[PDB]
């Protein structure tokens, strides 16, 4: 399951920091050139984004692969506050490495990028992106409790018909 | 005065020749202080009386406590305190080498059995087993062996009969698995930190969770049933149970219960001839 | 969990949690079983095993190589992240270790090992 | 010091071997800190150790 | 911890040239076509800059990426200082690769690169990208002193309650 | 350091400082510890260990190919970046030295080695 | 079992089981029937014989060397995995004992052997 | 040890250690028994034994090949790497010395061997 | 020296050192002990022994075989890589010279050998 | 010293190495200063013996 998976990993960042970030909300999409001005940004902050996901090891459970979004506030071409920057992504990366988040397993770092460029420069943000990656196993088309319990197992063996029958009527359980 | 001159070092056995009611108290109590969690120090006393049948099984019925094992002998040559001696050395020797071997058949050196006349019937010496009195045999030759050796607890607390602390292997396996857990706990953890379960702490710190001496102590386990003292383990890791104090909070809490094997005394055999 | 997967694993010796590499292996302490045929198939021989922990650790870490090179007598702790234990009682340190471009192989090794908890 | 020596100097420099015979049975004065045992007993006279010390 | 590695890294520098560098400060992003005019040049300079990082050999460590622009000023269509920037070149590659600094480990020289083209040139200013790799391991998500130490182990053993207890109240320290 | 793990290693001979490639091994000189199973598993067995280095030289540096096969009785200093230091003593040049490409490989090894700092 | 075959033989000594290698041997103690041939092919003819048990015992365990030399009037047990027992009564070891690196061989030999259990 | 086998053994004469190879034996002096078969199965019948160590030693070691083939009244010592050993007394070295490629064989032999320690 | 092991033997007869092949023995001429038995053990006795030198020759080198299979009276040395010399003086070829695939077999032997150097 | 020791010259190790003390000159500035300690090993000179016969 991915809401799970997501619900836990927002629970995880909430509770990491708290009053340190002003918000940690959820992200439609991975990042695009107008995310920067169609976003209610305030740095700093937060985004998580799922980032599709993969073939998994059986066909039961695919590679999930997520994505947070740090944001900071530059001023007058500098950072407002770099060690706080440098201190936030490495306890992101820190506090989600290896731990397990709901139904998904064993959260994989894959890279960190440096997504500050013209366009979130121009607009006055230092954006970092950090990738991570688990195991999210699929459910069940059929749930239990449609279909109904397994108890009496009869059984008689054949015989001509004018004959003392031989059956035995076994309960499964008990 | 030599009682309180002792010392602290840890005197495992104790050779008490006077067996007199106000001495045997002090003993009684300095052993049951050294007994206890606080000081640690275990020690044991052997004593050996010299009377009439009558008084001995009066004797050991008068005295009820768990850290003194008295033998009774009758019309012996020599005096009380020699043999006392010898039993006591055979005695450490033997709980030396294994705390759970009975001791069954071990034969003292020198000394001299009493007249044929003068010696325990199996009447008397079942009896005498059954009053906290321990008791000795005749060799087939002139050699004096070693019977069964147990302590003088007889009673419950409040007045039932009670099992334990009777054989003198349980003292000595329950000394040699606190002095074992003492030694493992101050050795593979010299000084580390406390933590509670399911923190994360990860990799590269000293910390210690109820769960690491769990399985700490689950290894010495293996390590005492490998050595031959305590036989089951579905049992004992069943019941184990690790939790830190909710007040010292530099205190853990730790709630264990040993299986002790058993000994092999009796052997109850029927012939059915035919003929 | 309800659908978690074995996705990393574990591995303590004597408390202290070790730095592991991926794809740690484990082989339990049982009965191997061989295979029999003669002029038809017969059935199944066994034969004793030893348990093993296998892993790797970076150099230059909390634990030093000569501490490493000299467990005799140890308690190897294997966990996997889903829940599953392994204890392995007086194990020791087999085969030979090497310091490869900061790759330590460890080799951890009992002679019987029981799935507590 | 764990072997008491009768008659033969503690300084001796001379290279050789130092023999000597006495008839009393002592035993080796080896530590065994896990078979520490204590004895009670009455002293009579001529007595040269003080009571109540180990 | 990252902000440990850069103040290492331009400490050395700093140490490394001195009064021949106009300038040694670090730099928000890669480098974009734009940061030739939005930027203060002092040919000759130095900036560093952080170009995210990557899959570590463990989960307590990552492989972080560091880059070094060294800038010079071209006159009338030629260096000022050839041999200059030359000897900045390779004295910076030399004083960085294998050294430790801070928690990171053993720098290695990926790639130079050659970053003249008609956006710098036309400036009148000379870019050279020197890159290095190093290890940075992650922190703790818990301090120690937050937790308190494990000095006693107090042990009871099992028996009918009515009987004298054995136990054992052990100090685990001294 | 803190956090610092062993990234490069240095090896030194006789006080020269040599120009080894990425990639050095390293095993520490003591006892090999095998597995005995008869009808069950018993137990371990030991086996003495040599200590080895080994690296790559470039061809042309400064410590000429005829001296490095030539060495017979010298001191092999083993030390990584973060502080580790091994010390070999009375160490000699082992196997076939072989300039493939301007590789030289160098598998020297000694009867002991201690871990000094 | 059903369909499970010898793999492992377990030897008691008085009791104490004695830690065996692979390939022990058993040899019943019975009649050995010869061949006669004159002109013609006539039959077989009889010779008694001894029940033997071998087996290698590794060096350095609880059951020391002396102990072993010593066997005069022992009970031997050899018993397979599966099942199958056979009792030797006032066995002896014969042959001579050599301590071979660590391998101890026993010629464990009896006047008669019959199947219990 | 606890679960220690024998890996390896030691042998020393007048107090010096020898070089000795892999795979060294020793046969304890006792009672060789053998088998008494009439028309039945009867018993076993004795015959002395002389205890034997055997060993290799490299060529050119400390210990000269001229003082190997002197040796008449040695004492000889054979340890095991567990702990286990046995003294020989006024030993002789006996069979055929030879120096085959570096390989020097001995096969130490005495009268009576006695387990000391 | 220090701690060089012998590794090869140089043969030298009336000066001319052979081309030896790996593996070459020598036997010293001294008392061979043999064992002593009667109702116990007794002791040992003695047997006089002659001095030996193996090795092997390639055929067609400077030394011709009518050459070897002529030897009655010559100087044959022995000597060890380390620094062991011995000395055999008025030996002789004993067995037969064979020409196998180019390998000549040579059984130099004389009636005393001393260690000279 | 590990070459001396192995001659049978030197006993201890350890020690040897924990008083070692290898530094520059602050005057030369060409003189290196060492400060080392050896342990001499120890002769077999006395061989005290006690027989107590049982006759």
């Amino acid at each position: 399951m991915l809401e799970e998976t997501e619900a836990a990993l927002l629970a995880r960042v909430r509770e990491l920091f708290g009053a340190t970030l002003r918000q940690v909300e959820p992200l439609t999409g991975t990042w695009t050139n107008e995310d920067v001005h169609r976003l209610f940004l305030a740095p700093p902050s937060v985004f998580l984004a799922w980032m599709g996901c993969g073939e998994g090891r059986t066909r039961r459970e695919v590679e999930s692969r997520w994505a947070f979004f740090v944001v900071a506030e530059l001023l007058n071409g500098e950072p407002v506050n770099r060690p706080g920057i440098y201190q936030i992504v490495e306890r992101l990366i820190a506090g989600v490495n290896g731990q397990t988040f709901g139904p998904t397993t064993g959260m994989r770092l894959t890279q960190v990028r440096n997504l500050c460029d013209d366009n979130r420069i121009n607009a006055g943000v230092v954006l970092y992106g950090v990738l991570f990656s688990g195991t999210t196993p699929l459910p069940s088309v059929v749930d239990l409790d449609s279909l109904d319990d397994y108890e009496r197992h009869w059984q008689t063996w054949k015989f001509p018909d004018e004959t003392p029958e031989f059956a035995a009527h076994i309960n499964v359980n008990q | 005065a030599s009682i309180a001159g002792m010392g602290d070092l840890q005197y495992k056995y104790i050779v008490m020749p006077y067996t007199d009611e106000p001495n045997l108290n002090l003993l009684r109590t300095e052993l049951q202080e050294r007994w206890g969690p606080v000081n640690q120090a275990d020690g044991f006393a052997v004593t050996v009386l010299s009377g009439t049948y009558g008084d001995i099984s009066t004797f050991g019925v008068s005295r009820n406590d768990h850290l003194i094992s008295c033998m009774g002998i009758a019309g012996a040559p020599e005096p009380s305190y020699l043999y006392a001696a010898t039993l006591c050395a055979v005695a450490s020797q033997a709980l030396s080498i294994d705390p759970a071997r009975p001791l069954q058949t071990l034969t003292l050196p020198g000394r001299m059995p009493p007249a044929v006349g003068d010696r325990f019937t199996w009447s008397e010496r079942n009896a005498l087993l059954f009053d906290g009195i321990s008791t000795f045999n005749v060799n087939d030759g002139g050699e004096m062996q070693i019977e069964r050796m147990i302590t003088m607890y007889r009673t419950n607390k409040y007045g039932d009969s009670d099992p334990s602390y009777l054989n003198v292997n349980t003292i000595a396996t329950l000394s040699y698995l606190r002095y074992s857990l003492r030694t493992r706990i101050t050795q593979k953890f010299p000084n580390y930190k406390l933590a509670s379960d399911g923190t994360r702490f990860a990799t590269g710190q000293a910390v210690v969770t109820p769960s690491v001496i769990k399985t700490e102590l689950l290894a010495l386990f293996e390590e005492w049933e490998n050595a031959g003292l305590v036989e089951d383990f579905d049992t004992f890791k069943e019941e184990l149970y690790v939790a830190r104090n909710k007040d010292d909070k530099d205190r853990l809490d730790v709630l264990c219960g040993p299986n002790l094997i058993n000994q092999f005394r009796i052997f109850a055999a029927q012939v059915q001839f035919i003929l | 969990a309800g659908n978690q997967r074995q996705g990393v694993a574990f591995i303590r010796v004597n408390g202290m949690e070790l730095e592991s590499m991926e794809g740690a292996s484990f082989t339990p302490s049982g009965i191997t079983r061989e295979e029999v045929t003669g002029s038809r198939v017969y059935g199944w021989k066994g034969k004793p095993r030893a348990a093993k922990v296998e892993c790797k650790i970076p150099g230059g870490g909390p634990i030093g190589l000569d501490e490493i090179i000299d467990w005799e007598n140890i308690t190897v702790e294997f966990q996997a992240d889903t829940g599953e234990t392994w204890m392995l009682a007086n194990a020791w340190q087999a085969d030979e270790p090497k310091n490869d471009g900061g790759e330590i192989s460890l080799v951890l090794m009992a002679k019987q090992s029981k799935r507590i908890a | 010091s764990d072997i008491s020596f009768n008659a033969i100097p503690s300084d001796v420099r001379v290279p050789l071997t130092y023999i000597e015979f006495d008839n009393s049975n002592a035993v080796s004065g080896t530590p065994a800190p896990r078979q520490r045992v204590l004895m009670f007993g009455q002293s009579g006279s001529k007595a040269s150790a003080a009571p109540n010390v180990p």
